[PDB]
DNA sequence: ATCTCCAAATATCCCTTGCGGATCGTAGAAAAAGTGTGTCAAACTGCGCTATCAAAGGGAAACTTCAACTGAATTCAGTTGAAGTTTCCCTTTGATAGCGCAGTTTGACACACTTTTTCTACGATCCGCAAGGGATATTTGGAGAT
DNA sequence: ATCTCCAAATATCCCTTGCGGATCGTAGAAAAAGTGTGTCAAACTGCGCTATCAAAGGGAAACTTCAACTGAATTCAGTTGAAGTTTCCCTTTGATAGCGCAGTTTGACACACTTTTTCTACGATCCGCAAGGGATATTTGGAGAT
C-alpha cells in the first residue's frame, strides 16, 4: 500500500496534514505518527457532523445537506454545540424556540 | 372587519423567522453603512462583495444572539417587553464595553 | 460623494425582524436607537481590524479573509467565507 | 491557481455515513472551515505542550493530550480511540 | 444599641472592597482541591503555589460572578441575590447552555 | 469537603462583590458553581501534569489551565 | 548591546533570542526585536506610572499587587487590555450600587 | 559546583530600571514584580502570536517590524496603540542610525 | 357551544440550476530512497520541597433570639406598542462598459542565518537596614434615638 | 434638627523581614565572516469591482385605533440581618522522613534534508435529472366573531 492514508486506514490525507504541520511553525520537528493521529481525529469529527447534519436533512424532507442542516445538527448536540460555542455558521439561522411566558393564555 | 389580537401576529412572526435563514437587513443599505465606517478609517477602500456579505452574516448573528439575551433579561424582570436597559444589562454581563 | 447617516438604513422593520428571529415578542419604541448604537460599535470594531489586515497586505480591497480574520480575533469565528 | 480544500475527503466520509445524500457548495465551505478550524486549535495547543516541556517536536502524544484538552468528554473519548487505532495500524505497515 | 438591617452589610462591603486578603479559609479549600484532583487522577501531589493559584483564581471568579449576580438582582428591582440571579448571570456569560 | 466553603466565607466573597442582601439558598448554589469551576480548571491542570509525566501538579500547570479557560492569572509564573 | 543603539532599557538581544525559539516564523528581521522591546518597555512604563501614583495616593513607597489592580482598573485602556486577566492579591475597585445605599 | 541549581530568567531588572525612570523614589514588592514579569511575557506572546499569523496569512517567511506594528495595532486599544507605534518606530529609526 | 375567515400549508405545472458522476489532460505535491545529524530516553544522582506529624489557643463558625424590612401578591389606569391601512420611496435585479488593481512572474541582492572567538550582562546568592506590620491610643466621621 | 454612641480612621511607637543593593561567576550576546535565498521592485494582465442606467414592485414610512402591558400604589407574611451564646477547628510552630523533580551524560535512532519516481487532486467542461423554487390556485386549522 503506497499512500500513508491507505496505510493508516484513513480517507483523510496524511501527507497533506504532515505538510500543513511542518509549514505552520508549530515546532521544529513533526513526528511520524502526529499527522496520522491528527488526520484520524479530523476525519472522525467530520463523520460526526455529517452524520448528525445528514439526519437533520432527512427530518426536513431533504436529500442534500445545506448550512441550516449543519446548524440544526450542531446546536441540537450538546458536545458539538460546546465545541463550536464561539462559532457562527453562515446561513444557519437559529433553533426554533419561544420562551413560555410569551405563549398565549 | 377582521383583526388579530395584539401578540398573535408577533408570535407567528417569531415562528416564521426562526424557521428561515435569510438576511433580515436590506442589502444595499447595509453595504453603505460598511463603506461609511471603513472610510472613516481609510479612504479609497474597495470591498469584495463576499467581504460585505460576511460582515452581514456576522452582524445579523451577533444581533440575533444579543436579542436572545435581552429577552432573558426582560423576562428576568417579569416583563415581556424588551427595553434599552435589557440590552445594557446583557452587554454588561457579556463583558462588552463602549 | 459624501457618506453620511447610513445607520438609518438599518430600519425599524429590519430590527423588529432580527428580534423575532431572536424570539422577542414585544419591543419598546426606544429599542431601535439602542440597537443602531450597538450595531455601529459592533461594526466599527470588526471593520477597524479588517482594514488593518488590508493595510498590512498593502491592498486597497478589503477581502473576505480580512473580515474572517478580524472576526476570529474578536472571538467570533465565522464559517462560510474561507479560512 | 490551485485552491486546496478538504472537499474530496468530506464527500468520501459523507458517502460512508449517508450514501444517498448530497451537500450544497456553501455547506461544504462550512465543512472546510470546520476542518481548518479544528486543525488550528489542535496543532496550536500541541505546539504549546511541546514548548512547555522543552521539546523540539510535535508527536502523536501532544496531539492526544491536545485532543483531550479541546474536545468535550465523549467526542474526546472517540477521537482519542480513532487516533490511537490509526497510529497502531499505521506502524503495523511500511 | 441596634444597627438597622443593612447598615453592617454596607460596612462589610467597604471593608472587603478595600482589602485583598483571601476570604475562604486555606485548609478547607486545600482539602476540596485534593478531593477533586483525586477524582481525576490518584496519587498526586501539589506545589503549595499551585493550590494558592487555584484559590486566587477561584475567589476572583466568584467575586466577579457576585458582581454580575447583584446586577441581575437589581435589574429585577430587588436588593437580595437569589439563585435565579446567578443562573441568569452564568447563562448570559455563556458558561451555561 | 464542599461544606468547608462556609456560609460566612461565601458572604465575605459576596460582600467583596458588592452584595448587601443574600437569599438563604445562595450558599448551596455557590458551592455547586464552585465545584464545576474547580473541576474544569483542575481537569485541565492535571492533564498538563500527566502529559509532563510528573506526579506533582505545578503552579505552571494551573496557570496554563487557567489560560486555556480564558482566565489568565498573573503572579505565579506567567 | 543593541538596546543602547536603540535607547532602550529592555534587552533587544533577549527579545530577539526569544522570538527565534518561539517558532513564530522561519526568520526574524533585524528591526523586529527593537520594535517589540520598545513596545514592551512603553507598556511597562505606562503601568508603573499609574501604579506608582496609586502607591503614593495610598501613602506608600513600594508598589504592591493592589496598586497594580488600582492602576489597571481605574484606567479605561489598560482595563480593556487586561480584560481577561486577574491580578493576584489585587482585590476589587470600591464600588457600591446607588440603590443599595440608604436615603 | 558540578551540579548547577538551574537558572530562572525574567525582566525584573529592566522593570526596575523603568520604575526608576518614572518613579525614582518609588520601589516594588517581589509579588508585584512577579505580576509585571507575567504582564511582559503575556503581552510578548500576544504580539508575536499575531505577527506569526500575519506572516502566514501573507505567505511570508519573516517576522519584521512591520508585523509587530500591525500586531500592536490589532492588540492595543486606541491611545496605547498610537503611543506604542511611536515608541516602536522611533527605536527602529534610532537603532538603524547607530553603526 | 357554532360560524366566519385569513394566512400558512398543500398541490399543480413548468424549468432552471447546481449537484454527483463522468472523463480529461496535467501541475504540483506525496512517496520512495539515500544519507546526514541532533534530539531525547535511559540510567544513575542529589536534594528541594511536599507531606506529615503533635500539640495548644484564639478566633471563626454554628447556633440561637428577634423583628425590620424586603419580596411577593394584588389591583388598576395611563400609557404605549401592535395590528392594519395607504402611499410611494428606493432596493433589487439585470446587463454594460471601463478600468483599478490584485495576483502572477522574473532577475538582482540585501539581509538573515549559520559557525566560531571574545567579551560582559545578568543570574545566584548574601543580609543591613528601613518600609511596612502590629499593637494601643486619640481623633473623627456617622448612625440611631429622643 | 440636635444630642449620645460606635466603629473606622488617624497617630504614635517598637518590632520584623523582605527590599534592594553588592559580590561573584557564567551563559548568553555581541563581533567578525562567509553563503544563499526570501524579499523586493518592476513589468503585464484580466478578474471583478465600481459605476450607471432603467424598469418593477416589495417593503418602509406614516398614519389611526385601541387592547393590554408596564408600573404605581398598597398590603403583609416571613425571610434575613444583627446581635448574643455556644461549639469546633484553622492556623501556627518545629522539624524529620523521603518522594520525585530536575541535573548530568550519552548514543541509538528518528526525523530533516534533497533528489528522482509516482500519482494524487485540481481546474476545465458536459450530462442526467431529482431537486428545488417561483408563479398560480386551493385546501386547511384555528383565531376571533356571532
Ligand atoms: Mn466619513
Ligand atoms: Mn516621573
Ligand atoms: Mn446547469
Ligand atoms: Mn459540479
Ligand atoms: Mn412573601
Ligand atoms: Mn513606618
Ligand atoms: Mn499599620
Ligand atoms: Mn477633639
Ligand atoms: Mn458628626
Ligand atoms: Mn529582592
Ligand atoms: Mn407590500
Ligand atoms: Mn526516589
Ligand atoms: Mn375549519
Amino acid at each position: 500500500a503506497k499512500t500513508r492514508s491507505s496505510r493508516a486506514g484513513l480517507q483523510f490525507p496524511v501527507g497533506r496534514v504532515h505538510r500543513l504541520l511542518r509549514k505552520g511553525n508549530y515546532a521544529e520537528r513533526v513526528g511520524a505518527g502526529a499527522p496520522v493521529y491528527l488526520a484520524a481525529v479530523l476525519e472522525y469529527l467530520t463523520a460526526e457532523i455529517l452524520e448528525l447534519a445528514g439526519n437533520a436533512a432527512r427530518d426536513n424532507k431533504k436529500t442534500r445537506i445545506i448550512p441550516r442542516h449543519l446548524q440544526l445538527a450542531v446546536r441540537n448536540d450538546e458536545e458539538l454545540n460546546k465545541l463550536l460555542g464561539r462559532v457562527t455558521i453562515a446561513q444557519g439561522g437559529v433553533l426554533p424556540n419561544i420562551q413560555s411566558v410569551l405563549l398565549p393564555k | 372587519p377582521h383583526r388579530y389580537r395584539p401578540g398573535t401576529v408577533a408570535l407567528r412572526e417569531i415562528r416564521r423567522y426562526q424557521k428561515s435563514t435569510e438576511l433580515l437587513i436590506r442589502k444595499l443599505p447595509f453595504q453603505r453603512l460598511v463603506r461609511e465606517i471603513a472610510q472613516d478609517f481609510k479612504t479609497d477602500l474597495r470591498f469584495q462583495s463576499s467581504a460585505v456579505m460576511a460582515l452581514q452574516e456576522a452582524s445579523e448573528a451577533y444581533l440575533v444572539a444579543l436579542f436572545e439575551d435581552t429577552n432573558l433579561c426582560a423576562i428576568h424582570a417579569k416583563r415581556v417587553t424588551i427595553m434599552p436597559k435589557d440590552i445594557q444589562l446583557a452587554r454588561r454581563i457579556r463583558g462588552e464595553r463602549a | 460623494k459624501v457618506l453620511r447617516d447610513n445607520i438609518q438604513g438599518i430600519t425599524k422593520p429590519a430590527i423588529r425582524r432580527l428580534a423575532r428571529r431572536g424570539g422577542v415578542k414585544r419591543i419598546s419604541g426606544l429599542i431601535y436607537e439602542e440597537t443602531r448604537g450597538v450595531l455601529k460599535v459592533f461594526l466599527e470594531n470588526v471593520i477597524r481590524d479588517a482594514v488593518t489586515y488590508t493595510e498590512h497586505a498593502k491592498r486597497k480591497t478589503v477581502t473576505a479573509m480580512d473580515v474572517v480574520y478580524a472576526l476570529k480575533r474578536q472571538g467570533r469565528t465565522l464559517y462560510g467565507f474561507g479560512g | 491557481t490551485r485552491k486546496e480544500s478538504y472537499a474530496i475527503y468530506v464527500y468520501k466520509v459523507l458517502k460512508q455515513v449517508h450514501p444517498d445524500t448530497g451537500i450544497s457548495s456553501k455547506a461544504m465551505s462550512i465543512m472546510n472551515s470546520f476542518v481548518n478550524d479544528v486543525f488550528e486549535r489542535i496543532a496550536g495547543e500541541a505546539s504549546r505542550l511541546a514548548h512547555y516541556n522543552k521539546r523540539s517536536t510535535i508527536t502523536s502524544r501532544e496531539i492526544q493530550t491536545a485532543v483531550r484538552l479541546l474536545l468535550p468528554g465523549e467526542l474526546a473519548k472517540h477521537a482519542v480511540s480513532e487516533g490511537t487505532k490509526a497510529v497502531t495500524k499505521y506502524t503495523s505497515a511500511k
